[PDB]
């Protein structure tokens, strides 16, 4: 059984999560409730909603997620809406107190009474399971819980369930656009504490996908649940073939070993591919190359970052629908002979294919069209340490005033840290420099 | 507040041009076909 | 749950804390009985931070009602929504404050703040998790200056996790309605200092020229003039009462503002001010909203950001939005407008959402920001105090009540301290 | 199942090509004594330059 | 438009009491979230020879 | 799209728009509370208002227009009228104290007090508008705020806006009547600084406007409120095109290129053809082959010259309703065959033409019938020299001896803009006369 | 294969190319909502030329349109079959260009090119053998001459080997639709000769002349005189998509008929032309067809065939005919006329049979030529300008927007040129 426990932390991560297991409820017919609408399809199959959803007595297919927040106001939520009934009473987790846009009350004193239980749940889950493929990480490295609380489970899981994938996909502070003045501090933190604890860590952004969600879907004005549909999209395509079966199936354990190249650069930068309202699309041809040629733009990348300042060290096309392996071919050949797209020295091959046989699944009222054909690479650019600068300069540009810490020493974060991981930024951000020099 | 002035007929989007260049001996046959005499019939297949 | 505690002292807080509950009322839909009447479910779910519960659906508000003289608690109770309001929070003297801050805070003072916090104590146990405490006062007074900074203190020092909200009317630079406003501000501010988390100096012509320019209504009066600083004490709870999709509390609200911990006295604003002839007329929409935002001349303390630049700024907004406006129209404040920013602190905005706008309109946003420019509001109230402590001027009235004349030393010795702290990052 | 949704549709060409042929019979057949009938009353049908 | 008026013809003018029992006239008709409205959209909604 | 906005100044600049007005408000079912007439209210059908229209989302129609004039006596009747709900109620601005006919007070002494007031709200017009095309300045020739205003009005807004086109069809001083003595002083000033801001006019006085209500319509008796309608009948279809798609559209942009010569001359006319009673349209059946001839003829149009020795030079010809494009093709080019109406040897092209798709609507309480066709011209020509020096004699006559002069630069004025203003005019003049017959 | 794409450039381009896509998705059969609906084979045998296929077997129609106001489009996109096309490829400016060269080529002409030459450029690999370009503009109005004008450079530069077609519209002879034409036709043609190889100078009036005289219709609008030139659009290229016993693509048209790169000047015709009561006297076969192929009222540029001798001529045919009929027959119409004609080319005319007429028709044709009166088209045009280019009339329009006065001296120059060059041919 491929099963994979779910676990969404932080404001972000719940709201993300809600909008995922629409998707999941939808792929696999699980009505809203609990029941499978009486039927055999691809994914009423016993082998394809056991990776996700656990089967019952009475079809009560429950999610094995666990929504984690520490200010009952957002699960609350997902605890009086339509998908009330699903989620066990105590799948969902909630405090009492938030953590106030700060690692230390996230890590050193709000989160602290809260691990254990969380831990016990997630013990629950494994042990139903007989193949936990990987637990499957959605935080936010920017609030106190995506930054903290994330950041203690990591460490607290590393010495439970050990080597066991631990895939991320947290949205890393934004280029320009910003939520917080106290996100420059939590990002360079949590990094340094999850780098050695984390496997993959597929970053999205939401200035990028906001972008994308005016450039091609033309959603003018467009709300959070709005970029979490597609941020939702990129969760199914990486794990759709430990559930619906295909040609080539790649697996939550085949990223770690074809996308992270040395045990510290886990950054893979990631984007879609056929984003396309279902009014402009029609009136178009999306076939293989298209979409391939599509996800390798300097533009439809969902992080704001462009390739074009930095080199390719491993990408993993996740195509889905009715592919041809020999069209994938040609259309790989393609992209290697652009000068324009550069692959490092040390990766003679850098492609990683995998081809599910289910289309993408159209949600009950959103931008997306109903396309056949889809993909979405998962890259390893050196062009994740431009960003990586930038979150260091903002951290330095207020360290040196020892600015808004008063609120991070008096919550038990001795001093220290700060240092610590500033300069162990300053490696990872050296590291990428001779990991991107052409061999001599 | 009455139609004051000549109306011409007129069309805006085009039709009578499409309906004059169809040739009106097909629109028969369109709506339907023609019945000739028989002796326009078997004249015509000896001398064109 | 998420209770939060709502104090006030003297006639000028009762006057807005009747009104802060006006509006709260309305919001969760209590009338002016008690009981509930609302539409939606969404308004009686997380009551419990305002309003508590008796038998019979009877929502109680959740204060303590702190006056020295009796006729601003007949002011209260006959008042529209005064029935609500549970009997023995009136805590009243017998004496009047006097106008003054050494008998409202030394003698007069002592003598209630043991009545004050027995109840305080009382309601604040009923409570599973409390956030902090609230406070609306007038600092020219006798008793929100006097007995209500003696609060500040008492409260602190037995509840030192909890954060603390004080809603202080600022003596005006023009008009002045009180000879005593340089002596009765400047030592309450000697302790807002240290026993306060998060300071809102307010103005009253601050209040008189928006609600003339804008609500634009020749004739104001105090509850128009109190409406508008209701609307931002709602509009900080906002998140921390409703649902929405970024959610910010008052602690939150605190650790993204102040980077220093002396440093933490604010300017507040309301966005949405319109004219009821005119409303109509314009379209409401977020680059309108914003724009209105951080004009100055819609500004809720008399300082203007042009002398000075703002430190931090917080909006958090109301209503069924987009995110990609309150994002590109508030990157664009910071961009275009650069000068009037800080260049040691990167970003500068806390942006949080609900869903759920204001009993009235359909799309709403509140402002708070720090900046240098609250050093002139203090300037000149050192100016006023300078000119006229030098001279002894009315130090018989305090210094015969019992506290020595140096007492009054240390009150410019550490409000000239938040100058230094607030000029050095200009 | 998901050969039956195409087995189905493969079999409706081969009562497509065979009804065709046979309607393509009786139309030509009908037309050729209809001219026959027609014929005989001293009228026919109008070739294009008959 | 006023809901109180303070220059009007009555004879306790009570300068306690605002003129305005809102902000604005325009509350909108239902009160609902984001997350609400829409994750709750899941509810919304041949052959010739077979 | 394709808005632009309005600008009334003068009392005869606002009593057009407390005439024009109404006539949008009856072409697109705009009621004077502002909005949809309650019943036949869909959710939403068109963008043709939106030249003159804008939404406020609930349903009201805010005009694009902006009302400024030193007395507010003729700003209050439309402040307690009719269309008392249909205005902004703060666009709309007055002033204390009229400029009393002195160019000195409209430009100087109290035209500086509301400067501020009027371009603070013609930018937030600008910046509602997303594409603007032109600016419709509505302003007289007599007064001082008519005058004396809009000369120091549109200089603001030809420097902080550029390269939008400009537009007038209000009233310039008859020939041999007046209703001030001070209008050859007012008229002959602000020429002086509307020659490269204005690119349009309206050259014929309004005792032309006598005469055809008075001999056209079977009306006898005209007043005011005639005479603005029958304007307002003009300014309607020179903005048709901006919203009724047409056989084929001609927007604001070339009004500019086609009708102006030389920079210098930008002085086009305003003759509509069928102003025909309804007493007499039953009588007489109307075609487009004699409408342009009854343009042409000097019954019917407004030309006030002897249009025998009308020297036609920059024509266009804007038609609404049914017509077709050869019986304008026919009559025009029987009108250049045809000899007496003299045309420019020289400009073999002369003509332009649009062509609309809407039938011309009618206001109740009106005169006109509602023609099933109708034709805008707006002719540039040189015969406007007769009628154009000799408003300069009419300045000669008080010039030696300098009537009225005291109240100028006792209040605000220097004398040297009395000389600067007769060059400026002889090389005026001196322009229109030397495009004659240097070519035979 | 052979696929060619479209491009619309300003408002006129944009009904005449817009009715040619009604023409031709009622001949191949597409219905307005993209799919197909028709009853051959034959229809979807080479659709690949003016059409893409997009998703599911509809036809989106593969053409890039242009113009500089959206309202044009709006006409367009809303028509009947607007919803055929792509939305991506409705590319537009803001404001306006209002006829100007240096507003419609140099200043907001230019802002466009990027996204124009982008989507022309994406849309051109997509296939796998381009054989030519396909304009539609008009030379009046500079909104889509000035960019139509300007597209013609930037792709011929990237572009050799391709074929260009422009469909301009020429001004008419007596009366003009717009005052400042003249210099918009010769700004246009002195790069229009040099850099296109066909252009089809067809007028308005004698468009209505054929309305008039031998089709008998009294009131036909816009919408009938471009289904006259749509129609006889295909039928240019009805051997490109229609199967035929003698096939004749764009080109061996192009080869064949131009000898010198200073001659892209053709005329078109259509040969059914008659009224609905005009339908039972006339016989449709082709020795009674060829001769109102070459009448003078049948011509579209309003020159005299009699003044005109024709220098090479195309005829291309439609249905199933003899051959023997094609040829015997246009040497018996050059025996009578053959002063007319050239006599240093051998054979002056080309022909060429398709097997497939239109809907409801039996057999039809359509006309190409090349004729001597094409001269007195540009002179006149150069009467017109040098007139309006003495006194400089609109120059200051030009001057404005960063248009050099040179310019205008080398059209004239270039305008000349072509006559110069055309008369010693004769
Ligand atoms: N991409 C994305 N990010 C979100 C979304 N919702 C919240 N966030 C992130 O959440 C961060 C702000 O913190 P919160 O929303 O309060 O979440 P949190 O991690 O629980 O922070 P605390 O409440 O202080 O503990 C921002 O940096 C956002 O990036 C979402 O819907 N999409
Ligand atoms: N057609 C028309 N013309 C008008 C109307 N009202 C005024 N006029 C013309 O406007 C002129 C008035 O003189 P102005 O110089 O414009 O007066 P003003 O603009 O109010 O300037 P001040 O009087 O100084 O404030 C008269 O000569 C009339 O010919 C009107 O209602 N309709
Ligand atoms: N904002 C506001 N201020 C008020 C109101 N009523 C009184 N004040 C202020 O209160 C100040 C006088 O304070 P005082 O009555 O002595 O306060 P107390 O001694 O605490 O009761 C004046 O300067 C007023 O500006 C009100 O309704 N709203
Ligand atoms: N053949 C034809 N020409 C048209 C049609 N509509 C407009 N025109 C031409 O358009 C010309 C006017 O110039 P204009 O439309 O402004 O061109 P633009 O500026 O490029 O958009 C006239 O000369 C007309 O001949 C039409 O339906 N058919
Ligand atoms: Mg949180
Ligand atoms: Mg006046």
């Amino acid at each position: 059984m491929r099963e994979c426990i779910s676990v969404h932390v932080g404001q972000a991560g719940v709201q993300i999560g809600n909008a995922c297991w629409e998707l999941y409820c939808l792929e696999h017919g699980i009505q809203p409730d609990g029941q499978m609408p009486s039927d055999k399809t691809i994914g009423g199959g016993d082998d394809s909603f056991n990776t996700f959803f656990s089967e019952t007595g009475a079809g009560k297919h429950v999610p094995r997620a666990v929504f984690v927040d520490l200010e009952p106001t957002v699960i609350d939520e997902v605890r009086t809406g339509t998908y009330r009934q699903l989620f066990h009473p105590e799948q969902l987790i909630t405090g009492k107190e938030d953590a106030a846009n700060n690692y230390a009350r996230g890590h050193y004193t709000i989160g602290k009474e809260l691990i254990d239980l969380v831990l016990d749940r997630i013990r629950k889950l494994a042990d139903q399971c007989t193949g936990l493929q990987g637990f499957l990480i959605f935080h936010s490295f920017g609030g106190g819980t995506g930054s903290g609380f994330t950041s203690l489970l990591m460490e607290r899981l590393s010495v439970d369930y050990g080597k066991k994938s631990k895939l991320e996909f947290s949205i890393y502070p934004a280029p320009q656009v910003s939520t917080a003045v106290v996100e420059p501090y939590n990002s360079i933190l949590t990094t340094h504490t999850t780098l050695e604890h984390s496997d993959c860590a597929f970053m999205v952004d939401n200035e990028a996908i906001y972008d994308i969600c005016r450039r091609n879907l033309d959603i003018e004005r467009p709300t959070y649940t709005n970029l979490n549909r597609l941020i939702g999209q990129i969760v199914s395509s990486i794990t759709a073939s430990l559930r619906f079966d295909g040609a080539l199936n790649v697996d939550l354990t085949e990223f770690q070993t074809n996308l992270v190249p040395y045990p510290r650069i886990h950054f893979p930068l990631a984007t879609y591919a056929p984003v396309i309202s279902a009014e402009k699309a029609y009136h178009e041809q999306l076939s293989v190359a298209e979409i391939t040629n599509a996800c390798f733009e300097p533009a439809n990348q969902m992080v704001k970052c462009d390739p074009r300042h930095g080199k390719y060290m491993a990408c993993c096309l996740l195509y889905r629908g009715d592919v041809v392996p020999k069209d994938v071919n040609a259309a790989i050949a393609t992209i290697k002979t652009k000068r324009t797209i550069q692959f490092v020295d040390w990766c003679p091959t850098g492609f990683k294919v995998g081809i599910n046989y289910q289309p993408p699944t159209v949600v009950p009222g959103g931008d997306l069209a109903k396309v056949q054909r889809a993909v979405c690479m998962l890259s390893n650019t050196t062009a994740i340490a431009e960003a990586w600068a930038r979150l260091d300069h903002k951290f330095d540009l207020m360290y040196a005033k020892r600015a808004f810490v008063h609120w991070y020493v008096g919550e038990g974060m001795e001093e220290g840290e700060f240092s610590e991981a500033r300069e162990d930024m300053a490696a990872l951000e050296k590291d990428y420099e001779e990991v991107g020099m052409d061999s001599v | 507040f009455n139609l004051y002035g000549i109306p011409t007929p007129h069309f805006n989007d085009g039709r009578n041009m499409a309906k004059t260049l169809h040739w009106l001996h097909e629109l028969q046959m369109k709506r339907g076909a023609k019945i000739v005499s028989k002796r326009v019939d078997d004249f015509k297949e000896k001398f064109q | 749950m998420r209770e939060i505690v709502h104090l006030q002292a003297g006639q000028c807080g009762n006057q807005i804390g009747a009104k802060f509950w006006e509006v709260i009322s309305d919001e969760h839909g209590i009338d002016p009985t008690g009981t509930y009447h609302g539409d939606s479910d969404l308004q009686l779910e997380r009551i419990n931070v305002y309003y508590n519960e008796a038998t019979g659906g009877k929502y109680v508000p959740r204060a303590v009602l702190v006056d020295l003289e009796p006729g601003t608690m007949d002011s209260v109770r006959s008042g529209p929504f005064g029935q609500i309001f549970r009997p023995d929070n009136f805590v009243f003297g017998q004496s009047g404050a006097g106008n003054n801050w050494a008998k409202g805070h030394y003698t007069e003072g002592a003598e209630l703040v043991d009545s004050v916090l027995d109840v305080v104590r009382k309601e604040a146990e009923s409570c599973d998790c409390l956030q902090g405490f609230q406070l609306t006062h007038s600092l020219g007074g006798g008793t929100g200056s006097g007995m209500g900074t003696l609060l500040i203190s008492k409260i602190r020092e037995e509840y030192p996790d909890r954060i603390m909200n004080t809603f202080s009317v600022v003596p005006s630079p023009k008009v002045s309605d009180t000879v005593v406003e340089p002596y009765n501000a400047t030592l309450s501010v000697h302790q807002l200092v240290e026993n306060t988390d998060e300071t809102y100096c307010i103005d009253n012509e601050a209040l008189y020229d928006i609600c003339f320019r804008t609500l634009k209504l020749t004739t104001p009066t105090y509850g128009d003039l109190n409406h508008l600083v209701s609307a931002t004490m709602s509009g900080v709870t906002t998140c921390l009462r409703f649902p929405g999709q970024l959610n910010a509390d008052l602690r939150k609200l605190a650790v993204n503002m102040v980077p220093f911990p002396r440093l933490h006295f604010f300017m507040p604003g309301f966005a949405p001010l319109t004219s009821r002839g005119s409303q109509q007329y314009r379209a409401l929409t977020v680059p309108e909203l914003t724009q209105q935002m951080f004009d100055a001349k819609n500004m809720m303390a008399a300082c203007d950001p042009r002398h000075g630049r703002y430190l931090t700024v917080a909006a958090v907004f109301r209503g069924r939005m987009s995110m990609k406006e309150v994002d590109e129209q508030m990157l664009n404040v910071q961009n275009k407008n650069s000068s009037y920013f800080v260049e040691w602190i990167p970003n500068n905005v806390k942006t949080a959402v609900c869903d759920i706008p204001p009993r009235g309109l359909k799309m709403s946003a509140t402002f708070i920001g720090n900046s240098t420019a609250i050093q002139e509001l203090f300037k000149r109230i050192s100016e006023q105090f300078t000119a006229m402590f030098r001279r002894k001027a009315f130090l018989h009235w305090y210094t015969g009540e019992g506290m020595d004349e140096m007492e009054f030393t240390e009150a410019e010795s550490n409000m000239n301290d938040l100058v230094s702290e607030y000029q050095q990052y200009q | 199942q998901d050969t039956m949704v195409q087995e189905l549709a493969l079999a409706n060409k081969q009562l497509l090509m065979v009804r065709q042929a046979a309607l393509h019979q009786l139309f030509e057949k009908e037309h050729q004594q209809y001219q026959q009938e027609l014929n005989e009353k001293g009228k026919a049908f109008y070739m294009e330059r008959l | 438009p006023k809901d109180y008026d303070i220059e009007g013809p009555e004879e306790v003018k009570k300068l306690c009491n605002s003129t305005y029992r809102r902000l604005g006239t325009s509350e909108p008709p239902v009160w609902i979230s984001e997350t609400r409205e829409k994750m709750a959209q899941v509810c919304l909604n041949k052959a010739l020879l077979n």
